[PDB]
DNA sequence: ACGTATGCTATAATGTGTGCAGTCTGACGCGG
DNA sequence: TCCGCGTCAGACTCGTAGGATTATAGCATACGTG
C-alpha cells in the first residue's frame, strides 16, 4: 500500500515470494536448458533455503536479513507467541466506544460513583446521542446529529446527561491483576479532563492518585447494562475472592 | 507441570494460544484433531459467547 | 562579587570552602567533538587518523596507488539559524587532497612517472553547535556516549558452568578494538582449550605450535624442571627444599646424613626449613617413584639414533632402564604439582591431536572455513590474518595499554598486533589465577567499562566511509587504464556521506535531544548508556552491570537513573567527574603531602583510587594545616573504616562529587530516601518552564552553574556598558582593557526569540541587564526560558500546607489555590508548529489558492489571497490555517450524490480538498509563518509578502550592523586623533565621512588609523556580500522531497493553564495529580489572613521517607520570612542604614558561613537594587550534603519572626472556625511535569479501523480505542460477563458486520447483541493455510 | 551489606551514608523491574491450565 | 562435514576441469556441434570463473548464492554461442556475459515495485551524472543542477528521482523500540467505520420516502436519469429512450421533481443545515 | 509507433568468508 | 541405557515519541497491440 509522502510500504512476506518465484521459475529455465547437475543441485539447495525461509525463516540456518540489516518476517512468525495473531490480534483487542485518562480523587462521591469528563462521555456515546435526538424529532438524519453534537450546543448537553442517567460505565486500571480491576460505576459528568474515582476502591486496582490513568468502556447492549450493574456494579464486589475478606477499606 | 497440564488439554486451539506454537499445530496436524469448543479461550478467540 | 551578582546575593549554609570550583557541565560533548575535527599533524585523532589507518591504498597489482595528503572543513552551507529551520543537516564540506601516484612495472619502482595530485569532495560530515548538539535535518540531535568493555585482556571464570561438578572453570579472552576474539578456557579436566572467536573448541597447544613451537619448547616455557641422576647403582634426585611442601613422603626421604620423614607422613613447614638449611641438594630415591612423573625434553639412544621415550609421556620402570643403559644419567622431568605449579598444558597435548607447526595451521583453517581443501598459504594466511596483521587486527592504545597493564608488563604504550610473547603470557596469567595467585578482573569495575563519546564514535563511522571507498578504488585501479583514470572517477563521496549519516540517524545513540529544560538539556548531554550497538541489552541485561559499584564513587551518581527495564544501563555523569585520556573516568583528589592537606588536585583513574586510601569530605581541616582529628573517617580497596593522620594520602574534594547535575540541584538531598531522590531528580528533569521564570526560594548553589553551562542563556563575552537593550537583541560597548586595538569592539547578541522545542514548549531569551547598565565579563545579559538573573528557575515556590483535606490530597493528590491559577503562574505555554505539504500525485500537482471547494466565508476570513492565515490571526480546531487543494480524479459521483450536487448545486471542481485546519481541540495564536518552495513553480502572493519582510528586514538589520560597527570604529579613531593633533570641536566641523582623510604623525597611532581605515572599507565591501548571501536564500528555491512542490510551516502559541489531571511534583519525587482547584473562599490561611497555595497530604512523606520536602517547606517559610521583613521596610520607604543592619545580619548567621559578604563594601545604591530583589524571598544555598541543619534554619525562622516548629496556626475557609491543631506552612519549590492531561485524555466510539487486524488503531495520536488486552479479558470471564467480553472481543474491535450493525442498532435504541466472527481469526485460518496446513471450521 | 545505614532521615545522611543506602535502594527497584515478569508470568500460566 | 548450502556448491567447483588454450577449442568445436558431454564441461569447469566476478557483483539486490545461479546462466548462453575458430581465448569472452546477465538479473528482483528496464536504464545515468557534479560542486546536485548538465526537462530528473524512493517495509519496528509496527498504526482505506457505513443507508433510505412524498411522473423521471431506480444513470436527452421521448419536457420534470424535494429538505430540518455538508 | 525485451561486446581473467562473539533456567533429543 | 552437548521454550501490563540507502553499461535489433 502507499503512503501519504509518495513512498509504498510491502509486507515482508512479498519480498520473501520474490525470493521463492524467481528461483522456481530459474529451475523451470534450467530443466529446460538440460543445465549439468551441479548446478541444478544448488539451484535445488536455494529453492529449499526460500521455501524453508518463507514458512519460517530464523529457524534452520541464518534467518535472511533485508534492508535495515533486521530479519524478514516470515509466515509462522505472525503465528508464533506474543507478536502472533493469537495474544496480540486476537486474545487482546483495542476496543471502541473507550477512553483512558488522569484519575483524580472523588471524595464527594457515594460508592456506586464515579467523575467522567463531560467532553469524553460526549464522544462515547456518540451513537446514543444520535438514537435520543431521532427520537424527540430534532434530528431528521444522522448527519444532522452530527453537527448537532459538533456544534456542542446547549440542548445537545441536556440529552447526553439524558441517556447516562441509570448507565453503567467500566473503569479499568493497568495492570488488570484480579476481576476487580475493573468495577462499574453510575457516570456523573464533571467539566474537566480528569476522572474522579471512589477512595474506598481504590484498594482494589491499587490506583494511587499519583499520575494514574484508567480506561473507561462503555456497556453497549442492555445485557452489557445489566451485566455491569449486576455483577461488574462496585457495590455488588465488596469482598475479594481471595480471601472472604473486605477489600474495600478507607485509609 | 502448569506448562504442560496446558498443553494436554484435547483443546489444540488453547494449546497453540499458550505457547510452543509451531510444535502445537505440527502435532494437532499429523494427528489431524477436530476441537469441539469447550473451554473459555476456544470461544473468546471466535467472539463467541463465553 | 560581581554586578549580575549585587543584584540578588544567595545566602550560602555551605561550610567546606570550594577549592575545585564546578568545571563546565558540557565537557564531554565538547571536547570530544572537537578531537574528531582536530586535524592533528602527526598524533592521528579523528579524521587525520582515518585517513593515516586506511590509506595509503594501492592496487590489486600493486603497480598504482593513492596517497592521502592533508584535508579541510569549510565553512557550513546552511548556518545554525537557517538549518533549523529549512530542514536539512547543519554539515561542514569535507575536501582531502588525494595524490595518484603509479610504479614502472619490469622497472624496480619508477615512483616519479605520474604524481598526479588534485583535491576532492566526499560527504557532507554533521557540525556540533556550542551547546553540543546535532542539526540533523533541522532537529537539534544529541548523541549519548556509549559505556563498553575495554579492549585488552580480560581473566574470569562462570562459578559452575556445570553445577554437576561445580567446578569454578577459569577463563581468559583478549579483547580487540578490530579484530578477532581469542578466548582460553579450562573444562572438567583442567585441559586448557583457545576458542577463536568463541567458535570450536580447539586444545590450546594447537595456537602454540602454529607460532613454531616444538612440544619441547611448550614445556620448557611453562613448566619448572625436576632433574633425575643415576649416579652408579643409587637412582638420585635434585630437590628444592619448597617442592615436596604440603604433599606427603610416598618414599623414605633420607640425604647425605639424616631421615627426615616416615613414609606416609605430611612434609611440613618445619622438615622443610630442617633440608633448607641443611642446605640439601641431591636425594637417592627409588624407581617406583617416578612411574607416573612426565619425562620433558625428548631422549635419542646415543648408539642406534632412536627415540627411546618421546617428550610428554608418562615414566615407567622399564623405561627407566631403557634409558639408564642408553648412556643417560642426567634425565630432567617436569615439575607436575596439584595445589601449586599444575599440571594442564601436559594433559592438554595427550588430547592434542595435532603434530608440527603447518597442521596446527590445519586445523585452526578447518575450524573457521571449514570444506574448503587447505594449501601452505590458505592456511598460514588465515592465521597470520588473525591476530598478526596490521589490517585486521589493532588493540588500539587503550587495548595495548590495558592489556600490558594487566600482565603487569613494562610497556605502556606498544604494537597494535599481538605478538608470540603476549598469547603465552596469556595464557600464564590464565594459569597463575588457576594455580592460585593472581585475581580475576570484575566487568562491573569501571576499569574495565571503558567511557566512548561521538567524536570517537564518528571516527569510526567514518572509517567505515574509507573502507568502502577502499573496495572502489583497487578494483578500478587495476584494470582501469592507468594514466586516463582520474582520482575522483575511483573515489565515491555517496559511501562516506551514508555510512555517517548512517550514524547520525538510525543509531541508538543518535535520538532527538530531550529540551524541555535546561536540566534536561544537559543532564542528557551527560547522559552514559550501555546500550546500542557494541554494547549489552535488556534482553541480555544482568543485574550485577545495574547495580552500583564502589567504583562510580566520584565519577558516576548513584541516583541518576530511569526506573524502567532500563534502570541500571543508562547513567548521568558526576559533577565534578571527568573521562581518562585512554577512555576510563577520574575524580578530583586533594594530595595530602607530609600531613598537610595541599591545595594541588590529582585526578585519580579508576584504577589507582584503590590503591591510595582516601579521606572523606566530612573530615575537618586547620585552616592550612592538617586533619583537626587524630582519627579520619576515610575508604579505600572499595571499603570505608577509621585511619591515622599519617596514614591519609588522599581526600575528597567537594562533598557533591559523589552525585549528577540531576541530584546537585536537590537541597537536603542528605535527608531524603535514594529511591525518592532518584525519582525526584527524574522529575526535576520534565519540569516544563513556566510563563514567568520565578527563582528557587530553596536552592544549593549550582543554579547558576546549570543555566549558563547549559548554553540556553546568552552570556557576555567582554565587560562594559550596554550601550543599547532590545527585546529582540543586546549590544554592548567593550571596556578599553579587553578591547581589541583592531577592531571596533562592540559585541553583537541577537536572542533567540520565542520559538518551538522538541517537546513542543516556549523558548525565550529575556533581557535581564537595564539600558546604560556596567557589565563585567562573563556575565548573564540574557535569561533564558526558565533562569532567573542566571540562576536555574525550573517551577515555582508558594505557601504549602501539610495536612489533609476532605480527601482532595487522598493518595498525593493535591489541591491548589484558584489564587495560584488567578496568577496563572502555573500556567505553561505550548509552541505547536503546523506543516502544509503540495505534493505531485498521479493526476497532477497540488497548489496553495483561497479557492477551496465546499467552504464558508467564515473559514476564509483570516486567510490572505494566497491562502495563507495572517500573522496575529487567532485561531481554533476546525479553522483552516492554509488552504491547499489537489486532483480529484475518475471519482463515481453516486447517484444520490450527482442529484444533491445538481439540487443546492456548487459542482465542485475536478480539484481535491485537504487544506491544513488547525487540529481539532488546539487553540492559540499565529506568531510566524515560514514558506518553502521549490526551484520551479511560480509561487503565491502570500509567500512574496513574507520574501519582501525577510528582505527589507535584512537589508534594515544590516544596515544596523554597518551603521553600529562605523560609530564604534570611528568613536577610537576620535580618541586616536586626540592623541596627538588635539583639537575638539574645529574637528568636528564637517561630516565623518571625511575622517580617514585626516591622520597623524609618524607614529603607532598613524599605523593603527590605517588599520581601521582599511577595516572600515573591508565592511563596507564585505556589507555587499553578506547582502548577497541574504537576498539569494531568500530567492533560493528550497530543495524538497521528490513529489512535494511547496511546504509552508505554521507556528501557533497555545496558552494552556493548571486544571483536575495536571501532574506536578517537588524534587524530593513527591508525586501528585490536582484533583481540585479549591476557591479562595475555602482555602486554608493564617491568623494574618494570607492564604495557602497549595495543600499536600502528610501521609505521603514518612511512607515515602522523603522528608527533604518538609526541610525545604521550613527553610522556604524562614527564607520568605526575611523577605517578608525586608518587603515591609521597603514599603514603609525607611532607610539605608537600617536595611543594611538587618541584611548584614542575614548574610552573617550560619555556624562557618562559607561566603563572608561584608556590606560595608556595597554603595547605598547598589544595596537598595539588592534589597528589592530580596524581598520577594532572600535565595538560600543548601548543599547537597553540606546543607544548613536545624539549628541553623531555626536561628533564621527567629529572624524571620516566625515560629521556631514551622507549624503555624490555620483557620479553615470554608467555615472560619480554627483547626484543632497547628499545620506546617511555608514555601516549597514545587514543578508543573510535562505530563498535562491535555495531553493525555481521550475518547473514542467509532473512527479508523487497523489495515489486517481490522481492529482500531492505538492511541489519541492516531484516534485509536484502549486495548483491552488478554488480562483485561479474564476479568471479565470472572465476573461472569459474557457479553461484556464478547460485545468487546467483535462489535467494538473486528467483527465488521457487528460494528456497522450495532451502530444502527444503537441510534434505533435496541442495544441488541449481534456477533458474527472477528475478522483476525479469519485471517489467522488463510495463514495457517498458507503454511501448508489444512484448517477448515468443521461445521454442527 | 556487612555496614547497614546508621543514620536516619531527619539527621542527614553523610556523603557515604548515602552511597552505601544507594547499594540497597538500586537493587530494591531492580527488582520491582525484572522480577515482577516472573510473578506476573505465573499468573499467566496458572491462568491457562485454569 | 559441511551444512553450508554456500561452501557444498563452492566445494563441488573446486573439483571441475580448469582448461588450456587449445583444450577449450578441442571441446567448444565439438560443443557447437553438439557433442553433449562437451557443453557439460565447459560449463563445468567456468563455474570458478562465474564466482570470482559475482564477488564484486554482491551487495546490490540478491544473495552471492542468488548471482552465482543467474552468473551461471551467462556462461551457458556464452557456451550456446562461442568461436573456437577464433585464436581468442574463452575466459574473455565468457566475462562479458558473466557481468552482463548478472546486473541485468539484479535490476529486475532487486526493487519490489518491478522497474522495467528502460525508466532504470535512464535513472542511473542521472545518478552517474550526480557524482561527476557532486565531487566538482562538493555538494549533492538538485533536481536542476542534473537538469543543466544534460539539457534535459525537470519533471523528467525529478520523476525519475520520485521512482528512485525506496520503502519501508509495514512490519518495521518504529524509533529503535519494537512497540508497535506500522500496521499497528497505518489506517484501512477502504471500509470506513459505522458512522460513514450508516450515513450512507440512512441518507439513502430517507430519499427512498421522499421520491414516494413527489409525483409519479416525476419519481419516474428523476430516478431513472440519476440512475437511482433505473439500470443506468442516463441524460437529459437520453430519458426519452423510456417513454417520455422528449428533451424540454424531461427537463421541466427533472427540476419541477427537485425543486418539491427542496422544500422537503427545508420542512424536514436539512437544506442550509446539510449544505455544509 | 511506442513500450517492453532480448542481445552482444572476442586481451586475460577460473575456490567464498565479514563481522558480534555478559540471557537463563529447564527440557528433551541424537549420538557416543 | 546413561551422560555430555546441542536446540528450543518461556521472560509482567497498560499508557506516550519521531523519519532515510546503492545501482545495476550502453547501445541496436527483437516481441506485442492501436
Ligand atoms: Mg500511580
Ligand atoms: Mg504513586
Amino acid at each position: 500500500v502507499p503512503l501519504d509522502g509518495g513512498r509504498f510500504a510491502t509486507s515482508d512476506l512479498n519480498d520473501l515470494y520474490r525470493r521463492v518465484i524467481n528461483r522456481n521459475n530459474r529451475l523451470k529455465r534450467l530443466l529446460d536448458l538440460a543445465a549439468p547437475d551441479i548446478i541444478v543441485r544448488n539451484e535445488k539447495r536455494m529453492l529449499q533455503e526460500a521455501v524453508d525461509a518463507l514458512l519460517d525463516n530464523g529457524r534452520r540456518g541464518r534467518a535472511i536479513t533485508g534492508s535495515n540489516k533486521r530479519p524478514l518476517k516470515s509466515l509462522a512468525d505472525m503465528i508464533k507467541g506474543k507478536q502472533g495473531r493469537f495474544r496480540q490480534n486476537l486474545l487482546g483487542k483495542r476496543v471502541d466506544y473507550s477512553g483512558r485518562s488522569v484519575i483524580t480523587v472523588g471524595p464527594y462521591l457515594r460508592l456506586h460513583q464515579c467523575g467522567l469528563p463531560k467532553k469524553m462521555a460526549l464522544e462515547l456515546f456518540k451513537p446514543f446521542i444520535y438514537g435520543k435526538l431521532e427520537l424527540r424529532g430534532l434530528a431528521t438524519t444522522i448527519k444532522a446529529a452530527k453537527k448537532m453534537v459538533e456544534r456542542e450546543e446547549a440542548v445537545v448537553w441536556d440529552i447526553l446527561d439524558e441517556v447516562i442517567r441509570e448507565h453503567p460505565v467500566l473503569l479499568n486500571r493497568a495492570p488488570t491483576l484480579h476481576r476487580l480491576g475493573i468495577q462499574a460505576f453510575e457516570p456523573v459528568l464533571i467539566e474537566g479532563k480528569a476522572i474522579q474515582l471512589h477512595p474506598l476502591v481504590c484498594a482494589a486496582y491499587n490506583a494511587d492518585f499519583d499520575g494514574d490513568q484508567m480506561a473507561v468502556h462503555v456497556p453497549l447492549t442492555l445485557e452489557a447494562q445489566l451485566e455491569a450493574r449486576a455483577l461488574m456494579m462496585s457495590t455488588n464486589n465488596i469482598l475479594s475472592p481471595a480471601n472472604g475478606e473486605p477489600i474495600i477499606v478507607p485509609s | 507441570g502448569i506448562t504442560k497440564a496446558s498443553l494436554a488439554t484435547e483443546s489444540f486451539i488453547s494449546a497453540a494460544s499458550f505457547q510452543e506454537t509451531t510444535r502445537v499445530l505440527t502435532e494437532a496436524a499429523v494427528a489431524g484433531k477436530r476441537d469441539e469448543l469447550r473451554g473459555l479461550k476456544e470461544n473468546v478467540i471466535v467472539g463467541r459467547l463465553i | 562579587y560581581s554586578y549580575t551578582e549585587k543584584k540578588r546575593i544567595r545566602k550560602d549554609f555551605g561550610k567546606r570552602p570550594q577549592v575545585l570550583d564546578v568545571p563546565y557541565l558540557l565537557s564531554i560533548q565538547l571536547d570530544s567533538f572537537q578531537k574528531f575535527i582536530e586535524q592533528d599533524p602527526e598524533g592521528q585523532y579523528g579524521l587525520e587518523a582515518a585517513f593515516r589507518s586506511v590509506f595509503p591504498i594501492q592496487s590489486y597489482s600493486g603497480n598504482s596507488e593513492l596517497q592521502y595528503v592533508s584535508y579541510r572543513l569549510g565553512e557550513p552551507v546552511f548556518d545554525v539559524q537557517e538549518c533549523q529551520i529549512r530542514g536539512v543537516t547543519y554539515s561542514a564540506p569535507l575536501r582531502v587532497k588525494l595524490r595518484l601516484v603509479i610504479y614502472e612495472r619490469e622497472a624496480p619502482e619508477g615512483t616519479v612517472k605520474d604524481i598526479k595530485e588534485q583535491e576532492v569532495y566526499m560527504g557532507e560530515i554533521p557540525l556540533m553547535t556550542d551547546n553540543g548538539t546535532f542539526v540533523i535535518n533541522g532537529t537539534e540531535r544529541v548523541i549519548v556516549s556509549q559505556l563498553h568493555r575495554s579492549p585488552g585482556v580480560f581473566f574470569d571464570s562462570d562459578k559452575g558452568k556445570t553445577h554437576s561438578s561445580g567446578k569454578v572453570l577459569y577463563n581468559a579472552r583478549i579483547i580487540p578494538y578490530r579484530g578477532s576474539w581469542l578466548d582460553f578456557e579450562f573444562d572438567p579436566k583442567d585441559n586448557l582449550f583457545v576458542r577463536i572467536d568463541r567458535r570450536r573448541k580447539l586444545p590450546a597447544t594447537i595456537i602454540l605450535r602454529a607460532l613454531n613451537y616444538t612440544t619441547e619448547q611448550i614445556l620448557d616455557l611453562f613448566f619448572e624442571k625436576v632433574i633425575f641422576e643415576i649416579r652408579d647403582n643409587k637412582l638420585q634426585m635434585e630437590l628444592v627444599p619448597e617442592r615436596l611442601r604440603g604433599e606427603t613422603a610416598s618414599f623414605d626421604i633420607e640425604a647425605n646424613g639424616k631421615v627426615y620423614v616416615e613414609k606416609g607422613r605430611r612434609i611440613t613447614a618445619r622438615h622443610i626449613r630442617q633440608l633448607e638449611k641443611d642446605d640439601v641438594k641431591l636425594i637417592e630415591v627409588p624407581v617406583e617413584y617416578i612411574a607416573g612423573k612426565v619425562v620433558a625434553k625428548d631422549y635419542i639412544d646415543e648408539s642406534t639414533g632412536e627415540l627411546i621415550c618421546a617428550a610428554n609421556m608418562e615414566l615407567s620402570l622399564d623405561l627407566l632402564a631403557k634409558l639408564s643403559q642408553s648412556g643417560h644419567k642426567r634425565i630432567e622431568t617436569l615439575f607436575t604439582n596439584d595445589l601449586d605449579h599444575g599440571p594442564y598444558i601436559s594433559e592438554t597435548l595427550r588430547v592434542d591431536p595435532t603434530n608440527d607447526r603447518l597442521s596446527a595451521l590445519v586445523e585452526i583453517y578447518r575450524m573457521m572455513r571449514p570444506g574448503e581443501p587447505p594449501t601452505r598459504e590458505a592456511a598460514e594466511s588465515l592465521f597470520e590474518n588473525l591476530f598478526f596483521s596490521e589490517d585486521r587486527y589493532d588493540l588500539s592504545a587503550v587495548g595495548r595499554m590495558k592489556f600490558n597493564r594487566s600482565l603487569l608488563r613494562e610497556e605502556i604504550e606498544g604494537s597494535g598486533i599481538l605478538s608470540k610473547d603476549d598469547i603465552i603470557d596469556v595464557m600464564k596469567k590464565l594459569i597463575d589465577i588457576r594455580n592460585g595467585k593472581g585475581e580475576v578482573d570484575d566487568i562491573d569495575h569501571l576499569g574495565n567499562r571503558r567511557i566512548r563519546s561521538v567524536g570517537e564514535m564518528a571516527e569510526n563511522q567514518f572509517r567505515v566511509g574509507l573502507v568502502r571507498v577502499e573496495r572502489a578504488v583497487k578494483e578500478r585501479l587495476s584494470l582501469g587504464d592507468l594514466d586516463t583514470l582520474m582520482p575522483q572517477d575511483m573515489i565515491n563521496a555517496k559511501p562516506i556521506s551514508a555510512a555517517v549519516k548512517e550514524f547520525f540517524g538510525s543509531s541508538q545513540l543518535s535520538q532527538f535531544m530531550d529540551q524541555n529544560n535546561p536540566l534536561s538539556e544537559i543532564t542528557h548531554k551527560r547522559r552514559i548508556s550501555a546500550l546500542g550497538p557494541g554494547g549489552l541489552t535488556r534482553e541480555r541485561a544482568g543485574f550485577e552491570v545495574r547495580d552500583v559499584h564502589p567504583t562510580h564513587y566520584g565519577r558516576v551518581c548513584p541516583i541518576e537513573t530511569p526506573e524502567g527495564p532500563n534502570i541500571g544501563l543508562i547513567n548521568s555523569l558526576s559533577v565534578y567527574a571527568q573521562t581518562n585520556e585512554y577512555g576510563f573516568l577520574e575524580t578530583p583528589y586533594r594530595k595530602v603531602t607530609d600531613g598537610v592537606v595541599t591545595d594541588e588536585i590529582h585526578y585519580l583513574s579508576a584504577i589507582e583510587e584503590g590503591n591510595y586510601v582516601i579521606a572523606q569530605a566530612n573530615s575537618n581541616l586547620d585552616e592550612e594545616g592538617h586533619f583537626v582529628e587524630d582519627l579520619v573517617t576515610c575508604r579505600s580497596k572499595g571499603e570505608s573504616s577509621l585511619f591515622s593522620r599519617d596514614q591519609v594520602d588522599y581526600m575528597d574534594v567537594s562533598t557533591q562529587q559523589v552525585v549528577s547535575v540531576g541530584a546537585s540541584l536537590i537541597p537536603f538531598l542528605e535527608h531524603d530516601d535514594a529511591n525518592r531522590a532518584l525519582m525526584g531528580a527524574n522529575m526535576q528533569r520534565q519540569a516544563v518552564p513556566t510563563l514567568r521564570a520565578d527563582k528557587p526560594l530553596v536552592g544549593t548553589g549550582m543554579e547558576r552553574a546549570v543555566a549558563v553551562d547549559s548554553g540556553v542563556t546568552a552570556v557576555a563575552k567582554r565587560g562594559g556598558v550596554v550601550q543599547y537593550v532590545d527585546a529582540s537583541r543586546i549590544v554592548i560597548k567593550v571596556n578599553e582593557d579587553e578591547m581589541y586595538p583592531g577592531e571596533a569592539g562592540i559585541d553583537i547578541y541577537n536572542l533567540t526569540k520565542y520559538t518551538r522545542s522538541n517537546q513542543n514548549t516556549c523558548i525565550n531569551q529575556m533581557p535581564c541587564v537595564s539600558l546604560g547598565e556596567p557589565v563585567e565579563r562573563g556575565d548573564v545579559l540574557a535569561d533564558g526560558p526558565s533562569t532567573d538573573l542566571g540562576e536555574l528557575a525550573l517551577g515555582q515556590n508558594m505557601r504549602v500546607a501539610f495536612m489533609p483535606w476532605n480527601g482532595y490530597n487522598f493518595e498525593d493528590s493535591i489541591l491548589v489555590s484558584e489564587r495560584v491559577v488567578q496568577e496563572d503562574r502555573f500556567t505553561t505555554i505550548h509552541i505547536q508548529e503546523l506543516a502544509c505539504v503540495s505534493r505531485d500525485t498521479k493526476l497532477g500537482p497540488e497548489e496553495i489558492t483561497a479557492d477551496i471547494p465546499n467552504v464558508g466565508e467564515a473559514a476564509l476570513s483570516k486567510l490572505d489571497e494566497s491562502g495563507i492565515v495572517y500573522i496575529g490571526a487567532e485561531v481554533t480546531g476546525g479553522d483552516i490555517l492554509v488552504g491547499k487543494v489537489t486532483p480529484k480524479g475518475e471519482t463515481q459521483l453516486t447517484p444520490e450524490e450527482k442529484l444533491l450536487r445538481a439540487i443546492f448545486g456548487e459542482k465542485a471542481s475536478d480539484v481535491k480538498d485537504s487544506s491544513l485546519r488547525v487540529p481539532n481541540g488546539v487553540s492559540g495564536t499565529v506568531i510566524d509563518v515560514q514558506v518553502f518552495t521549490r526551484d520551479g513553480v511560480e509561487k503565491d502572493k502570500r509567500a512574496l509578502e513574507i520574501e519582501e519582510m525577510q528582505l527589507k528586514q535584512a537589508k534594515k538589520d544590516l544596515s544596523e550592523e554597518l551603521q553600529i560597527l562605523e560609530a564604534g570604529l570611528f568613536s577610537r579613531i576620535r580618541a586616536v586623533l586626540v592623541a596627538g593633533g588635539v583639537e575638539a570641536e574645529k574637528l568636528d566641523k564637517l561630516p565623518r565621512d571625511r575622517w580617514l582623510e585626516l591622520g597623524l604623525t609618524d607614529e603607532e597611532k598613524q599605523n593603527q588609523l590605517e588599520q581601521l581605515a582599511e577595516q572600515y572599507d573591508e565592511l563596507k565591501h564585505e556589507f555587499e556580500k553578506k547582502l548577497e548571501a541574504k537576498r539569494r536564500k531568500i530567492t533560493q528555491g528550497d530543495d524538497l522531497a521528490p513529489g512535494v512542490l511547496k511546504i509552508v510551516k505554521v507556528y501557533l502559541a497555545v496558552k494552556r493553564r493548571i486544571q483536575p489531571g495536571d501532574k506536578m511534583a517537588g524534587r524530593h519525587g513527591n508525586k501528585g495529580v490536582i484533583s481540585k482547584i479549591n476557591p479562595i473562599e475555602d482555602m486554608p490561611y493564617d491568623e494574618n489572613g494570607t492564604p495557602v497555595d497549595i495543600v499536600l497530604n502528610p501521609l505521603g512523606v514518612p511512607s515515602r521517607m522523603n522528608i527533604g520536602q518538609i526541610l525545604e517547606t521550613h527553610l522556604g517559610m524562614a527564607a520568605k520570612g526575611i523577605g517578608d521583613k525586608i518587603n515591609a521596610m521597603l514599603k514603609q520607604q525607611q532607610e539605608v542604614a537600617k536595611l543594611r543592619e538587618f541584611i548584614q545580619r542575614a548574610y552573617d548567621l550560619g555556624a562557618d558561613v562559607r561566603q563572608k559578604v561584608d556590606l560595608s563594601t556595597f554603595s547605598d545604591e547598589e544595596v537598595m537594587r539588592l534589597a528589592e530583589n530580596l524581598r520577594k524571598g532572600m535565595p538560600i544555598a543548601t548543599p547537597v550534603f553540606d546543607g544548613a541543619k536545624e539549628a541553623e534554619i531555626k536561628e533564621l525562622l527567629k529572624l524571620g519572626d516566625l515560629p521556631t516548629s514551622g507549624q503555624i496556626r490555620l483557620y479553615d475557609g470554608r467555615t472560619g472556625e480554627q483547626f484543632e491543631r497547628p499545620v506546617t506552612v511555608g514555601y516549597m519549590y514545587m514543578l508543573k511535569l510535562n505530563h498535562l492531561v491535555d495531553d493525555k485524555m481521550h475518547a473514542r466510539s467509532t473512527g479508523s479501523y487497523s489495515l489486517v487486524t481490522q481492529q482500531p488503531l492505538g492511541g489519541k495520536a492516531q484516534f485509536g480505542g484502549q486495548r483491552f488486552g488478554e488480562m483485561e479479558v479474564w476479568a471479565l470471564e470472572a465476573y461472569g460477563a459474557a457479553y461484556t467480553l464478547q460485545e468487546m472481543l467483535t462489535v467494538k474491535s473486528d467483527d465488521v458486520n457487528g460494528r456497522t450493525k450495532m451502530y444502527k442498532n444503537i441510534v434505533d435504541g435496541n442495544h441488541q447483541m449481534e456477533p458474527g466472527m472477528p475478522e483476525s481469526f479469519n485471517v489467522l485460518l488463510k495463514e495457517i493455510r498458507s503454511l501448508g496446513i489444512n484448517i477448515e471450521l468443521e461445521d454442527e | 551489606i556487612e555496614t547497614p545505614i546508621t543514620a536516619n532521615f531527619r539527621e542527614g545522611l553523610n556523603v557515604l551514608q548515602y552511597f552505601i543506602s544507594t547499594h540497597g535502594a538500586r537493587k530494591g527497584l531492580a527488582d520491582t523491574a525484572l522480577k515482577t515478569a516472573n510473578s506476573g508470568y505465573l499468573t499467566r500460566r496458572l491462568v491457562d491450565v485454569a | 562435514r559441511v551444512l553450508d548450502a554456500t561452501q557444498l556448491y563452492l566445494g563441488e567447483i573446486g573439483y571441475s576441469p580448469l582448461l588450456t588454450a587449445e583444450e577449450e577449442v578441442y571441446f567448444a568445436r565439438r560443443a557447437l556441434r553438439g557433442d553433449v558431454a562437451s557443453r557439460r564441461r565447459m560449463i563445468e569447469s567456468n563455474l570458478r570463473l562465474v564466482v570470482k566476478i559475482a564477488r564484486r557483483y554482491g551487495n546490490r539486490g540478491l544473495a552471492l548464492l542468488d548471482l552465482i545461479e543467474e552468473g551461471n546462466l551467462g556462461l551457458i548462453r556464452a557456451v550456446e554461442k562461442f568461436d573456437p575458430e577464433r585464436g581468442f581465448r574463452f575466459s574473455t569472452y565468457a566475462t562479458w556475459w558473466i557481468r552482463q546477465t548478472i546486473e541485468r538479473a539484479i535490476m529486475n528482483q532487486t526493487r519490489t515495485i518491478r522497474l522495467p528496464i528502460h525508466i532504470v536504464k535512464e535513472l542511473n545515468v542521472y545518478l552517474r551524472t550526480a557524482r561527476e557534479l557532486s565531487h566538482k560542486l562538493d555538494h549533492e546536485p538538485s533536481a536542476e543542477e542534473i537538469a543543466e548538465q544534460l539539457d534535459k526537462p525537470v519533471d523528467d530528473v525529478s520523476r525519475m528521482l520520485r521512482l528512485n524512493e525506496r520503502i519501508t517495509s509495514v512490519d518495521t519496528p518504529l524509533g529503535g523500540d519494537s512497540e508497535k509496527a506500522l500496521l499497528d498504526i497505518l489506517a484501512d482505506e477502504k471500509e470506513n467505520g459505522p458512522e460513514d457505513t450508516t450515513q450512507d443507508d440512512d441518507m439513502k433510505q430517507s430519499i427512498v420516502k421522499w421520491l414516494f412524498e413527489l409525483n409519479a411522473k416525476q419519481r419516474e423521471v428523476l430516478a431513472r436519469r440519476f440512475g437511482l431506480l433505473g439500470y443506468e444513470a442516463a441524460t437529459l436527452e437520453d430519458v426519452g429512450r423510456e417513454i417520455g421521448l422528449t428533451r424540454e419536457r424531461v427537463r421541466q420534470i427533472q427540476v419541477e421533481g427537485l425543486r418539491r424535494l427542496r422544500e422537503i429538505l427545508q420542512t424536514q430540518g436539512l437544506n442550509i443545515e446539510a449544505l455544509f455538508l
